[PDB]
RNA sequence: CGCGAAGAACCUUACCUGGUCUUGACAUCCACGGAAGUUUUCAGAGAUGAGAAUGUGCCUUCGGGAACCGUGAGACAGGUGCUGCAUGGCUGUCGUCAGCUCGUGUUGUGAAAUGUUGGGUUAAGUCCCGCAACGAGCGCAACCCUUAUCCUUUGUUGCCAGCGGUCCGGCCGGGAACUCAAAGGAGACUGCCAGUGAUAAACUGGAGGAAGGUGGGGAUGACGUCAAGUCAUCAUGGCCCUUACGACCAGGGCUACACACGUGCUACAAUGGCGCAUACAAAGAGAAGCGACCUCGCGAGAGCAAGCGGACCUCAUAAAGUGCGUCGUAGUCCGGAUUGGAGUCUGCAACUCGACUCCAUGAAGUCGGAAUCGCUAGUAAUCGUGGAUCAGAAUGCCACGGU
């Protein structure tokens, strides 16, 4: 829980979103920035988020705002023991 | 300890005093509340990230000065725990004798 | 005139002044019932003046420092005997058999490396 | 079992420190490291000058190095050229101006460092290690020592299995704290690996 | 006004001949001296593992003692001030003057 | 022990009465070094013996101690692979030590509210030769004259 | 098996995926061109990519010299790659167990023996007698550190007995008595005495003494054993890789989770829980730090901000304890795991994966099968405090005192 004086976002994601919003969407937007906050400006976009080997496409719903981008890309492969 | 690991420590320390301990103003008093509470602080939180990923005093590992060991460090001597014993028995650390209480 | 004694216990130190004639016990500018809440501590300061009968016959001015409740009370009892032996010089062999002249030299043992306490060893398992 | 270092247990009892300076916590690690640099340089340069001990002492903000040596005429040189081709580089490593002084070890055969360096040079020259060992024990007892022990370790004569062989003469009471025991260590680098040498020399009590 | 001089060293024999030389020397030119005062001895302690690899319970414990002596001079005559500056004592003794 | 054989260590008397058997009783009750809390239970329980069931305060504790004292005990004595239970005469300092432990351990497994009341009823039950501290004493004496033949 | 690791979000980091480099991230030498350094710019996740503004110092053989940069090529650099069964150094362990050897002599064809065995005694191969052994060395003990008593010196930032004053605060003059600080000295040696023992050693007991039989605790680990541990702290022989097993970067992982084991913490309550009031410590740390007073916040904390490189200032309010009240044996006013919401701080960054605060939630657990561990006195048990590592992050570790 970061303090209330400023939410965090990268610069390269912040600028790549704002250009991509004023053109209609696209490809899924490749980023490595798992730590950046999803903003209100990004509802509707598709962001391909790195998880270690792949980029998981996340379509931003309204209720994903306020969370971090890395919450919607699982970094660990696991399915049972036996 | 793998020569290039010794060079990482000496680059990090040169790039931190290049920028920081002077270019701390962006977080020193730009991120505290007065008339600078407008978009100027928001320009600081973004401008503080385009300085290189190094340059911060919290990425220095503080290795031993002779062997480069990352663990067992003692800030008082600058050596690892191996080198302080190897050098204390020869009488070269001043005043450092075996304690018995 | 005052007759002075120094007594010490675990980490406590007591200074003791005695003046002829009263049953006044004052310790750190407090009386005994206000200073020592424990009646065992109340009864170990009265031990050397109950063996030697100077109960309403000798005043006592006491200061203490350091240690805790029972440590400070034992340092006083040792310090009263040293003061009463400067006063008379012949209450000595009366007090040696009461064990009040021996300075109790039992101190806390230091914690040792590899051990959880001074002597308690961590739990061993065969495998 | 493992033994205590006989020099460290006697520091402040009969053995002095090799550094005699004071510092707060600010400049302790810099004075300690720069003394490592000045010691490493003086050992490499006075290699065949038979150097026993390097005593470093810092006044207010100068440093002065006292070198105990067996061959002082070579350390000073011809005209006094190599004491200040030594002091313009020591003062550049310590950061403060330097004043080199030069001492004497009168009998190098009763110094554990010099006796240990004699075996290491001979072991790397392919000399039988026993004669190197027994000559060091013999030369020390004829010069008045009350004891000596030498010890070599590791792949002796190029053998595949390493062994440690030691030879004692006189009296070396390492458990006695009053004993003036001079102990030092050296390493020989041969074509089959490293051979370590240890020398204890006992000179009397108190 | 009393000039106050604190001496710090790792050795107590070296520190006493540093006190003895400044106790010698203010009285050389006629000053009030109180003499030397022992300040409390600071012991720093250190506890290292002595194996290169495991064995947590095998250790060595080292310490550094720092000995303190205090002498104040409240006759600072002007024969004293530079005559106190011309004095050569040992390299193991830290002197710090302060008014 | 084999070699270092011991003298004794000294106990202080009690403050209110001046008895060390009473002070040994507070030591046996004490848990985790809390000596002041053990005297509070021991003092409050003994006067609540006095006017509930019969006077002479400290005379009543010694007489309750007279019944729980054993005289014989069993002890195992090994021969070559066979251990007999041999009945032993218990010594007078061991008599009080076993009696006070059985009183304290009787009072802990009761159903009263406080510990000072559990102590008071077990000391009262010992005066009437009833309870569980007396029956702990009875089982020791029953086993001893059961193995009388292995003397 | 809370072990290397005295402290993995990035870093550390050695692992993975992807993006990149090939005399190199680190060192020497040669040649040429540029003194450097600074601010800025757009691309890229970043390493890097394409430039602008600027400087053109100090030495001057001022044909040039040293610091620093770029480019080329070569010898080379580089490896936390393998072998601890090729090694050094260092360490564990039996074990702080009382042992382990040698010289000369003598006995035996000889491997070997004697000494070192025997009678006593001791913690001790400790000491005394005896004896084909006479002596010596490494161990034992002592010398060293700390603690317990006293004496001398000095007396602040530490102290307050006698005095004067007081705001009744050691507070102010003052005192050097006392506590205390740290240098020096004394003291314990079976020294004295009874008894027992072989005219022995030595043992039991007594006196004096603060302390009595190595007074308490520490450091000190003999010859060797386990081809014990460590090529990964370092060093190093051999082997192997070299436009890669080397170097740079972003994100991830070392924190996974049917399960099994070790070491711990917190509990299952009344010798207690909660509420109010109030006592008595030692020892440590502090300058890109410790941070008072005051103000704001329920709180973690925020603002302002003096003092302190410290017997002075700060961390820093010791807790168990004591007095009063309540709960009245309940899955409880016991327990505080788990989860939801709102926050604070460190830091480019708190999603994976930090600590702490507030409100709510209120699991298991009612003393634990077979088995098994520690401790002989200021010990066990119980209760708080500090430190290293460290931006932040201990129930671990290393220390300190109370009962
Ligand atoms: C935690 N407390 C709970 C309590 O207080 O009872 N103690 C215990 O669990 C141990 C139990 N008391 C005794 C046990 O060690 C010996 N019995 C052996 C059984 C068969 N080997
Ligand atoms: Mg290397
Ligand atoms: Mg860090
Ligand atoms: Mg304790
Ligand atoms: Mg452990
Ligand atoms: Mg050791
Ligand atoms: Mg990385
Ligand atoms: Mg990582
Ligand atoms: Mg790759
Ligand atoms: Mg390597
Ligand atoms: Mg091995
Ligand atoms: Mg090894
Ligand atoms: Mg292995
Ligand atoms: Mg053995
Ligand atoms: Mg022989
Ligand atoms: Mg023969
Ligand atoms: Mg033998
Ligand atoms: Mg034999
Ligand atoms: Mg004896
Ligand atoms: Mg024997
Ligand atoms: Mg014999
Ligand atoms: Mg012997
Ligand atoms: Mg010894
Ligand atoms: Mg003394
Ligand atoms: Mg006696
Ligand atoms: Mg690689
Ligand atoms: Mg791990
Ligand atoms: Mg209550
Ligand atoms: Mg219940
Ligand atoms: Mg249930
Ligand atoms: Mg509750
Ligand atoms: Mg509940
Ligand atoms: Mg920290």
């Amino acid at each position: 829980r970061s303090l209330k004086k400023g939410p965090f976002i990268d610069l390269h994601l912040l600028k790549k979103v704002e250009k991509a919003v004023e053109s209609g969407d696209k490809k899924p937007l490749r980023t490595w920035s798992r730590r950046s906050t999803i903003f209100p400006n990004m509802i509707g976009l598709t962001i391909a988020v790195h998880n270690g080997r792949q980029h998981v496409p996340v379509f931003v719903t309204d209720e994903m705002v306020g969370h971090k981008l890395g919450e919607f890309a699982p970094t660990r492969t696991y399915r049972g023991h036996a | 300890a793998k020569q290039s690991m010794k060079a990482r420590e000496v680059k990090r320390v040169a790039l931190a005093d290049k920028y920081f301990a002077k270019r701390a103003e962006l977080k020193a008093i730009i991120s505290d509340v007065n008339a600078a509470s407008d978009e100027d602080r928001w320009n600081a939180v973004l401008k503080l990230q385009t300085l290189p990923r190094d340059s911060s005093p919290s990425r220095q590992r503080n290795r031993c000065r002779q062997t480069g060991r990352p663990h067992g460090f003692l800030r008082k001597f600058g050596l690892s725990r191996i080198k302080v014993r190897e050098a204390a028995m020869r009488g070269e650390i001043p005043g450092l004798k075996k304690a018995s209480w | 005139n005052q007759y002075y004694g120094t007594g010490r216990r675990k980490s406590s130190a007591a200074r003791v002044f005695i003046k002829p004639g009263n049953g006044k016990i004052v310790i750190n500018q407090r009386s005994l019932e206000q200073y020592f809440g424990r009646e065992t501590a109340r009864m170990v300061v009265r031990q050397p003046l109950e063996l030697v009968d100077m109960v309403e016959k000798l005043d006592l001015y006491i200061t203490v420092k350091g240690g805790g409740i029972s440590g400070q009370a034992g340092a006083i009892r040792h310090g009263i005997t040293r003061a009463l032996m400067e006063y008379d010089e012949s209450l000595r062999s009366e007090l040696r058999k009461a064990g009040f002249v021996t300075r109790d030299a039992r101190q806390v043992e230091r914690k040792k490396v590899g051990l959880r306490k001074a002597r308690r060893r961590p739990q061993f398992s065969k495998r | 079992g493992q033994k205590v270092h006989p020099n460290g247990i006697r520091l402040g009892i009969v053995k002095p420190w090799n550094s005699t300076w004071f510092a707060n916590t600010k400049e302790f690690a810099d004075n300690l490291d720069s003394d490592f640099k000045v010691r490493q340089y003086l050992t490499k340069e006075l290699a065949k000058a038979s150097v026993s001990r390097i005593v470093i002492e810092r006044p207010a903000k100068s440093i002065r190095v006292t070198i105990h040596t067996a061959r002082p005429g070579i350390v000073i040189g011809k005209k006094g050229e190599d004491v200040e081709k030594l002091r313009k580089v020591v003062a550049d490593i310590a950061g403060v101006p330097a004043q080199i002084n030069i001492a004497e070890v009168r009998k190098p055969e009763l110094d554990a460092k010099l006796v240990a360096d004699s075996i290491t040079s001979q072991l790397e020259r392919r000399v039988m290690f026993r004669r190197a060992m027994k000559r060091a024990v013999q030369n020390a007892m004829r010069l008045g020592a009350k004891g000596i022990k030498v010890e070599v370790s590791g792949r002796l004569g190029g053998a595949e299995i390493a062994r440690t062989e030691w030879y004692r003469e006189g009296r070396v009471p390492l458990h006695t704290l009053r004993a003036d025991i001079d102990y030092n260590t050296s390493e020989a680098h041969t074509t089959y690996g490293v051979i370590g040498v240890k020398v204890w020399i006992f000179k009397g009590e108190i | 006004q009393r000039i106050r001089i604190r001496l710090k060293a790792f050795d107590h024999r070296l520190i006493d001949q540093a006190t003895a030389e400044i106790v010698e020397t203010a009285k050389r030119t006629g000053a009030q001296v109180r003499g030397p005062i022992p300040l409390p001895t600071r012991k720093e302690r250190f506890t290292v593992l002595i194996s290169p690899h495991v064995n947590k319970d095998a250790r060595d414990q080292y310490e550094i003692r720092t000995h303190l002596r205090l002498v104040d001079i409240v006759e600072p005559t002007e024969k004293t001030v530079d005559a106190l500056m011309r004095l050569d004592l040992a390299a193991g003794v830290d002197v710090q003057i302060s008014l | 022990p084999r070699r270092r054989v011991i003298g004794q260590r000294k106990i202080l008397p009690d403050p209110k009465f001046g008895s060390e058997l009473l002070a040994k009783f507070v030591n046996i009750l004490m848990v985790d070094g809390k000596k002041s809390t053990a005297e509070s239970i021991v003092y409050s329980a003994l006067e609540t013996l006095a006017q509930r069931s019969g006077k002479s305060e400290l005379e009543a504790f010694e007489v309750a101690l007279e019944n729980v004292r054993p005289t014989v005990e069993v002890k195992s004595r090994r021969v070559g692979g066979s251990t007999y239970q041999v009945p032993v005469e218990v010594r007078p300092v061991r008599r009080n030590a076993l009696a006070m432990r059985w009183i304290v351990e009787a009072a802990r497994k009761r159903g009263d509210k406080s510990m000072a009341l559990r102590l008071a009823n077990e000391l009262s039950d010992a005066a009437e030769n009833k309870g569980t501290a007396v029956k702990k004493r009875e089982d020791v004496h029953r086993m001893a004259e059961a193995n009388k033949a292995f003397a």
